[PDB]
């Protein structure tokens, strides 16, 4: 699932 | 900011060329290199660009394989022990890190799987 790590 | 990436060079330091270390580049990190999720680990973390400035005060032994491949490429290794270390490190700082069941997490599960396949036939050193 979406990653906080590119949640920039 | 981002630290100094993890040293690859170091005219003092003993190292060896072994048949493990070979097959360590030649058919351990040509395998994950290729694959389609190598790409979150092909270098060094980049916490400026992605705005991470927890990442390098949680995770205090960075590893990627761009550093492993110039390592190895390099013979700066002294032993297979320590580049399969470094694999293991990079995988944990990625659990560690990134949330269980996440795509990054998700990445690094599926190289972990090839890592363990590959080095299942690891040559007993010569």
């Amino acid at each position: 699932f979406l990653p906080h790590k590119y949640d920039v | 900011m981002n630290p100094p990436p993890p040293e690859t060079s170091n005219p003092n330091k003993p190292k060896r060329q072994t048949n493990q270390l070979q097959y360590l580049l030649r058919v351990v990190l040509k395998t994950l290199w290729k694959h389609q999720f190598a790409w979150p680990f092909q270098q060094p973390v980049d916490a400026v660009k992605l705005n991470l400035p927890d990442y390098y005060k949680i995770i205090k032994t960075p590893m990627d394989m761009g550093t492993i491949k110039k390592r190895l490429e390099n013979n700066y290794y002294w032993n297979a022990q320590e580049c399969i270390q470094d694999f293991n490190t990079m995988f944990t700082n990625c659990y560690i890190y990134n949330k269980p069941g996440d795509d990054i997490v998700l990445m690094a599960e599926a190289l972990e799987k090839l890592f363990l396949q590959k080095i299942n036939e690891l040559p007993t050193e010569e």
